């Protein structure tokens, strides 16, 4: 229960809605990058060795 | 227009200036994010990785 | 003061007045002014007799315009008989607005 | 000839002096031929429980019904043959008995006062008479609407706290009290050093101190079994109470947010803000698009009948808000304008409004103190609230420190994005739901 | 601080009385007292005064309505218009440093009023609101009926506009009343924080205004009629007045002592007035809630002494009989000495306690200046009040008993007596 | 008689930080 952490977040970035919107924009930018990278890694893991990315090395520059 | 002048209308602008800057910043970042503008984005420490 | 220029000014103003057709319909000058909020309040301050006269003359003008007719020559409004009945009221209302705006800025 | 702050220095000061038992004696002398002597006690409904909720109010009814030395009608006969006026009042945090009389009768007044606070006879037949009297007076209070909505506001804003219950107490409680709970309440609370004697007007401090020792010096200061009635803080709750009765003429909303205790500097600035909003009525002259912003808009569609802003302060906590009446069909519009005015103060406050607020505050402070009785009340309430009597010069100095920026920060500290407490008693079908009221405490543009 | 100052009086050749005092309070107060009142209207114009006192905020030739309110509001001061059948009192309060500003408005409003007809028309509906609020309390309706029941012409005029005149008051009537009743000789000016010499020159401006004397009224004649109302309220009100002495006379003091002997005013809160003779007489007559006391209204032309009794509809007759019988016993000569002293002490305490407040003190000074122009210190009041003898009070009681009575009673009236049978 | 009204207990709905009728709510409002 990081009550102090939530208190700091509110007092600095939520009391005014202008700051509230700005945090949202930066958060989504970072979130999409992390979400996309993690999801693609999971997809590649489940399908290891079948995607063309995993076999192109056997023909590219070859 | 002449009525808009006066000591207080200047004060009202001063109070709202911080809010105007923040809203302008919100719009600028939103535009860059929506458009995936590589020119500015290439100087972002982590987001730049997306670009290959 | 200038006499010849003043008489020329009076003559050209009379010519312009005759060029404007509202005298042809029995309308006074103050009836044609655009009715903004200031004019609306000014009309609200008119005495009953002037207000009643103003409404009837407007009705007659609208009725004449309905049938594309013109009032007889003898009944046209004359440049020298006109009374600016609405001027004092409109001036007072405008001055009050200026005072309010001047206070509002400081 | 004299400037404002220069005239403030000609006001006489108050002389304080303790007795052995711990009683505080204060006095402000003048050339007037009259005086007001009273005792203030730091006892109220805040110190009571469910079993003795109405004890303070009940005792007030028996205060002047007779005493051991002057039984029955002897007490009022002496008071009235003197031409004086005997009065009392109660609250959730204070009680007071004060007499207005001529300086020539200062001695006797104190004697009686001491007799009333030490030797209060509690004959049982009198208790029965007061039972019915309080029962009827409670019915009258129901007729008053403002009292009803202000008690509701306390009940909902201090849920589960001793500050929630009213001074009078439940009707069921007043019909079961006995001469044993009243004596326990009297013995446990009415004693020095909680008492504060005050005397403003043509009275000399020296005389006021010898007389007090003669009579008030006998009050005990030791609790039995060390059963000390300790005070505790009070929690504030953001909630609403809606009592609907469409037969009543007008809606009667009341809103308030939590506010500082009486002993914080910020309250002064808040008072200035309350002066900007101001009060309105239907009998005031002019003002239609000619007075403060909330009252100018109050007559454009004929929204309100009368609204007032209040700031109730208790120890460690208080209430800050605005009370308004309105027609059935215009409830939401009046609330909309009021919330806009509060938010405007939090964000856009000009110095011209502040200067008007400061001037209004100075007038209220100076004009209120006119007369002896208001002066004596201020001495007693201050000595039990701050422990001192803030002089006018200090008040002016603190007010001068107020600035538009200061008001913005303080109002943002207490008004912005805070959960309010709402009370409505009347035709209140149009009152907006709490969620809408709570969403109107901030701005999406800010 | 300096020594206690005194009040300076002066009378300009116009006839205006100017009085000033120099205290050291930080708040200053100015007042204008005019002999104009509701008694100076005739049947042609009525309700004029009631509308006139609402026009204090209207525009003037030298200042706009917008300016007056905004200027006063910004300074933080106030302006009020107290009114009565005999007099009208303008009053203004502010700080020491702003006096010169506010006086400019006060002078203007009473010297150069410009009763714009459209402004008057828009202000007309306010009359109903004011009238309704006052009548919310039934005591207002009972007295205004009482004055209309005991006087034929002059003091019968109501303080509030009659219903039928609400929409028909004109600016010409306002103008006509002002010219004929705002004369300088009829006026007086009082100041508390201001210095006397500056008061002279600020007042010098209107010496070119008004002047001479105004339109005199008519001596109020006494009739003795009744005015019953028969409303649906459960608690009946009444009134039993008779001719009294004139304001500011030796006989008037005896009547003042008489009412306080009869328990006119309550002193102790939540307590029965045992010393009051009327409450004792009624307590053994009714066992339900009741309220009783004496009435005293002294005017320049005449006065009226009487009794007011709130009581239940069923017990109205008994209450009135007990009160009236009590007065007869007093008139018969049964009056103890102790009651005289107790009543006198009540009077002196009331007088000094009332004047204690600065606002009331300014009101008392203005009222005295108009009629006489010479302030009479409270000590002189005490010597006058102590000269009253028992025989004087007995004579006062006998006069009230023998005199003709006027009665106004609102309520159910199912059991209330009539005059000629009381 | 209106003094006989009192709010029923909400203890089963209140949040943890406001469950005590003695602790002030100002120290948790910003956190909540
Ligand atoms: C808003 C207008 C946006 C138009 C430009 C966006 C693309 C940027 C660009 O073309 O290069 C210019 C320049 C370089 O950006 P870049 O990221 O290196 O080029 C990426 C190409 O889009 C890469 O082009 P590509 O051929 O390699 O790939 C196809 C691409 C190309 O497709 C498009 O660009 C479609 C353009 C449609 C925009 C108009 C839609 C609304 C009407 O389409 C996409 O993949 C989606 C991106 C296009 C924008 C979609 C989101 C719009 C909301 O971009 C900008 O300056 C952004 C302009 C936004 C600020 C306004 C400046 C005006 C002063
Ligand atoms: C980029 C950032 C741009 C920021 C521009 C701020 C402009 C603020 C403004 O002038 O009007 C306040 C604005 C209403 O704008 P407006 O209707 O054009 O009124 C112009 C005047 O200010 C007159 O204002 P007012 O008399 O209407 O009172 C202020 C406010 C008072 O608030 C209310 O009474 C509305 C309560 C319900 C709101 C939710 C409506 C349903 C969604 O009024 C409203 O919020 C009306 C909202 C109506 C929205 C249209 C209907 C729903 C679609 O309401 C706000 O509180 C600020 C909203 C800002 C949203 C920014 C979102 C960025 C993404
Ligand atoms: C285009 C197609 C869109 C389709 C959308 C489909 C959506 C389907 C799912 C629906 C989900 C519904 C819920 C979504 C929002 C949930 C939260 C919302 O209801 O809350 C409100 C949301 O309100 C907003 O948050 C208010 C601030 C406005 C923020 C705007 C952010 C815009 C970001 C994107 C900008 C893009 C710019 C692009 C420029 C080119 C009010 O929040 P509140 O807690 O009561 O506000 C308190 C304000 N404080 C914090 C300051 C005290
Ligand atoms: C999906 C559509 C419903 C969810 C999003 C819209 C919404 O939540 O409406 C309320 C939101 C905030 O507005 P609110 O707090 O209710 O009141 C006005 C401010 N005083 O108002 C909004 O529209 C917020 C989003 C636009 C800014
Ligand atoms: C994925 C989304 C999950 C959302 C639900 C999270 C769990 C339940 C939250 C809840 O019940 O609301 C009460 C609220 C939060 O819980 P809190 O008191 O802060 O701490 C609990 C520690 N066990 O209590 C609070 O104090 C928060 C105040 C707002």
């Amino acid at each position: 229960a990081a009550a102090t952490l939530t208190s700091k977040l509110y007092s600095l970035l939520f009391r005014r809605t202008s700051t509230f919107a700005l945090t949202i924009i930066v958060g989504v930018m970072f979130f999409e990058r992390a979400f996309d990278q993690g999801a693609d890694a999971i997809y590649d893991h489940i399908n290891e060795g079948k995607l063309w990315k995993h076999i192109k090395h056997k023909y590219e520059n070859k | 227009v002449t009525r808009f002048l006066g000591p207080r209308y200047r004060e009202l602008v001063k109070n709202w200036v911080p809010t105007a800057y923040t809203w302008g910043a919100v719009g600028a970042v939103g535009l860059v994010w929506a458009t995936d503008w590589r020119l500015i984005l290439d100087w972002v420490p982590y987001i730049n990785g997306k670009f290959k | 003061a200038v006499s010849a220029s003043g008489k020329w000014l009076d003559g050209i103003r009379k010519w312009y007045y005759n060029a404007a057709g509202f005298n042809k319909l029995g309308l006074m000058r103050d009836d044609t002014i655009y009715e903004d909020e200031d004019v609306k309040e000014a009309i609200r301050r008119l005495p009953e007799n002037l207000y009643n006269d103003r409404m009837f003359r407007i009705k007659r003008a609208l009725d004449l315009n309905l049938k594309h007719q013109i009032l007889p020559k003898e009944q046209w409004t004359k440049y020298e008989e006109e009374n600016f009945y609405l001027e004092p009221y409109l001036k007072e209302v405008i001055r009050e607005r200026k005072e309010r705006e001047e206070w509002a800025k400081k | 000839t004299a400037t404002f702050a220069q005239a403030l220095q000609f006001v006489p000061e108050t002389q304080v002096s303790l007795l052995d038992n711990g009683l505080r004696v204060a006095s402000e002398q003048s050339s007037q031929p009259t005086c007001t002597v009273g005792v203030w006690i730091d006892v109220g409904s805040r110190f009571e429980t469910e079993k003795n909720n109405g004890a303070g109010y009940f005792l007030e009814h028996l205060a002047f019904k007779g005493t051991k030395n002057r039984p029955g009608s002897a007490l009022e006969k002496e008071v009235e043959s003197m031409g004086a006026h005997l009065n009392a009042y109660s609250t959730r945090e204070h009680t007071a008995y004060y007499i207005k009389a001529l300086s020539k009768d200062l001695p006797k007044a104190v004697e009686l006062l001491g007799d009333i606070v030490q030797n209060c006879s509690l004959e049982d037949s009198q208790i029965e008479k007061e039972r019915d009297v309080i029962l009827r007076e409670m019915q009258e209070n129901d007729a008053s609407m403002r009292d009803v909505v202000f008690n509701y506001l306390h009940a909902t804003a201090f849920q589960g706290t001793p500050l929630a219950q009213a001074v009078e107490g439940p009707s069921e409680n007043v019909r079961k009290l006995s001469r044993a709970d009243l004596t326990e309440y009297l013995s446990t609370h009415y004693k020095a050093p909680r008492m504060v004697l005050a005397a403003a007007g043509g009275v000399e401090h020296q005389q006021l101190l010898d007389l007090a020792q003669k009579h008030l010096g006998g009050i005990p200061w030791t609790y039995a079994e060390d059963a000390v009635p300790t005070l505790t803080p009070c929690r504030f709750t953001g909630s609403e109470i809606r009592h609907r009765d469409d037969a009543l003429p007008f809606a009667h909303v009341a809103i308030a947010v939590e506010g500082p205790g009486w002993a914080s500097p910020d309250n002064v600035a808040l008072q200035v803000a309350n002066a900007i909003i101001g009060h309105y009525d239907c009998t005031y002259g002019g003002g239609v698009h000619l007075s403060s912003p909330l009252a100018s808009g109050a007559v454009a569609n004929k929204l309100c009948q009368s609204f007032q802003t209040f700031s109730i302060c208790y120890a460690e906590t208080g209430l800050l808000g605005a009370h308004f009446v309105c027609d059935r069909m215009k409830i939401d519009d009046m609330m909309f304008v009021l919330q806009g005015q509060w938010m405007r103060l939090c964000t856009s406050a000009t110095e011209s409004e502040v200067a008007r607020g400061k001037n209004i505050l100075r007038n209220a402070l100076v004009s209120h103190l006119d007369g002896t009785t208001p002066v004596c009340e201020d001495i007693g309430r201050s000595l039990l609230t701050y422990g001192r009597r803030i002089p006018l010069a200090e008040w002016e100095s603190r007010i001068a420190e107020v600035d538009a920026s200061v008001v913005r920060e303080i109002c943002s500290k207490y008004i912005y994005d805070q959960c309010p407490a709402v009370a409505g008693y009347g035709p209140i079908e149009q009152l907006p739901d709490y969620n809408r009221i709570r969403s109107g405490m901030f701005w999406l543009r800010f | 601080p300096p020594q206690p100052q005194d009040l300076e009086f002066t009378k300009l050749p116009n006839g205006l009385v100017i009085a000033s005092l120099e205290n050291y309070s930080p708040v200053s107060r100015i007042g204008l007292f005019i002999k104009a009142g509701s008694r100076y209207e005739d049947f042609s114009n009525l309700g004029t005064t009631h509308l006139l006192r609402l026009t204090s905020s209207l525009t003037t030739k030298g200042a706009s309505s917008f300016k007056i309110t905004r200027g006063i509001e910004a300074v933080g001061g106030k302006l009020s218009v107290t009114a009565t059948r005999e007099n009208m009192a303008y009053t203004v309060e502010c700080l020491r440093g702003d006096v010169d500003i506010l006086m400019e408005f006060l002078l203007n409003v009473t010297t150069a009023p410009e009763f714009r007809r459209w402004e008057v028309a828009d202000l007309q509906p306010q009359l109903k609101i004011d009238k309704a609020v006052a009548f919310q309390n039934p005591q207002t309706h009972v007295i205004e009926n009482l004055h209309a029941a005991a006087y034929r012409n002059a003091l019968a005029n109501p303080l509030y506009c009659p219903d039928y005149r609400i929409g028909k008051v004109t600016s010409e009537e306002l103008h006509y009343f002002v010219q004929n009743h705002f004369t300088s000789a009829r006026m007086a000016l009082i100041g508390l924080g201001v210095s006397h010499p500056v008061l002279k020159q600020v007042a010098e401006q209107f010496l070119n205004m008004r002047g001479g004397l105004g339109l005199s009224g008519a001596k109020a004649n006494y009739r003795g009629g009744e005015i019953r109302e028969q409303n649906g309220d459960s608690l009946v009100h009444a009134a039993f007045v008779a001719e009294s002495a004139v304001a500011g006379s030796a006989e008037a003091n005896a009547f003042s002592v008489l009412q306080h002997v009869l328990g006119a005013g309550p002193h102790v809160k939540r307590g029965s007035n045992t010393t009051s003779h009327l409450h004792q007489a009624v307590a053994k007559a009714t066992q339900q809630p009741f309220d009783v006391s004496a009435f005293n209204a002294s005017y320049s032309d005449s006065g009226l002494f009487g009794i007011y009794t709130i009581s239940q509809a069923t017990a109205a007759g008994d209450v009135i009989k007990a009160a009236y019988n009590q007065v007869k016993t007093i008139a018969q000569g049964n009056l103890s000495n102790t009651d005289v002293q107790a009543a006198k002490n009540k009077l002196k305490a009331g007088y000094l306690m009332s004047v204690e407040s600065s606002e009331c003190f300014l009101e008392e000074v203005g009222s005295q200046a108009l009629v006489a122009g010479s302030y009479m210190p409270p000590s002189t009041v005490l010597q006058q009040i102590d000269s009253v003898a028992n025989a004087d009070i007995i004579n006062a009681a006998k006069k009230f008993v023998s005199g003709q009575k006027s009665m106004a009673a609102s309520g159910n009236l199912g059991h209330t007596p009539f005059v000629d049978e009381l | 008689s209106h003094t006989d009204i009192k709010v029923p207990d909400f203890s089963e709905y209140r949040r943890l930080e406001v469950l005590d009728s003695t602790k002030s709510s100002r120290e948790s409002s910003e956190a909540r």
